[PDB]
């Protein structure tokens, strides 16, 4: 009568080199945009 | 001063005092007496009554009723209820075991007796659910 | 311009102007359901983040049980619980 | 009533519910009850 499996995972090693066309390379170029962007001297962004 | 009573027949009960070789499918859903010796008896299994899970993330325990047909003199739909492993939310759920609750369970087989049987032929038997 | 729209803009971002003349009635999208098994009872939830499709159930309710394939519990008590078991 | 048949299920249940196709009733209250919905 036993539960689940769990399945999880944490990062150990570098892996390959990022590519731009990686999901996860866009979400954090986003990411940066949404956090760095300054209009005249604000972060505009981020304050909205 | 909650488990509900069971019933036990004795006595004589006329055409229905059988032998596994006297047993057919006339006797189906009949109440029938049956002599006779026996031959093989299975291991003692517990069968799984009611399930009892607890959730840790809202901290509550669920539980699941299970039947099956041998349990019941009246057929049923037969609802299949899986194994809870999550609850209605998602929350993982552990199995609770001392909480749960298991029926001993049985299956003998009956052959007719050997001094009661014809002695030549091959003997007829019968299986018990107890 | 509404009229010089092409089969190159098609699946692109378009910035067009005009006037607008009819507003629907609000109709009521799910974006996250829970979904239960008809006879099986196993539970599932669906997360739907994308809207864009019209005349479409680009996501819908799965044809058969998940409960089967996943097979998560070790008991696992041929059981079929057919086309669309599947309750909101 | 016929029993000749060896290693065959000449009569069985029936594949799908017979409810619809008799009609039996006024109200009838897309609803499929599914394959092999009959229980003995
Ligand atoms: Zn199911």
């Amino acid at each position: 009568s036993f539960d689940r499996p769990e399945i999880y995972s944490a990062p150990v090693l570098q892996g390959e080199s990022p590519n731009d066309d990686d999901n996860t390379e866009i979400i954090k170029s986003f990411k940066n945009f949404i956090l760095e962007f300054r209009l005249d001297s604000q972060f505009i962004y981020r304050d909205q | 001063p909650r488990h509900p009573w069971k019933l036990s027949f004795k006595g004589s009960f006329g055409a229905h005092a059988l032998s596994p070789r006297t047993l057919t499918a006339q006797h189906l859903n009949k109440l029938v007496s049956v002599e006779g010796i026996v031959t093989k008896t299975s291991l003692v299994r517990p069968k799984l009554i009611r399930s009892v899970h607890y959730a840790a993330k809202t901290g509550r325990f669920h539980y699941r009723d299970y039947t099956d047909a041998t349990t019941t003199l009246t057929t049923r739909i037969p609802t299949p209820a899986i194994y809870p492993t999550e609850d209605t939310e998602g929350n993982k759920l552990t199995t609770e075991y001392g909480y749960s609750t298991f029926i001993d369970h049985q299956r003998i087989t009956v052959q007719e007796m050997p001094e009661m049987a014809p002695a030549g032929q091959l003997p007829r038997s019968i299986d018990v659910i107890l | 311009p509404l009229r010089d729209l092409d089969s190159e803009h098609v699946s692109k971002i378009v910035r067009l102007s005009g006037i607008i003349i009819s507003t629907s009635v609000l109709s009521s999208r799910a974006t996250y359901l829970s979904i239960m098994c008809r006879n099986c009872r196993h539970t599932t939830s669906i997360t739907i983040n994308n809207f864009n499709s019209i005349t479409g159930n680009t996501v819908s309710l799965p044809r058969s049980c998940l409960s089967t394939i996943e097979s998560e519990s070790s008991m696992a008590n041929k059981k079929n619980c057919g086309p669309d078991p599947y309750i909101i």
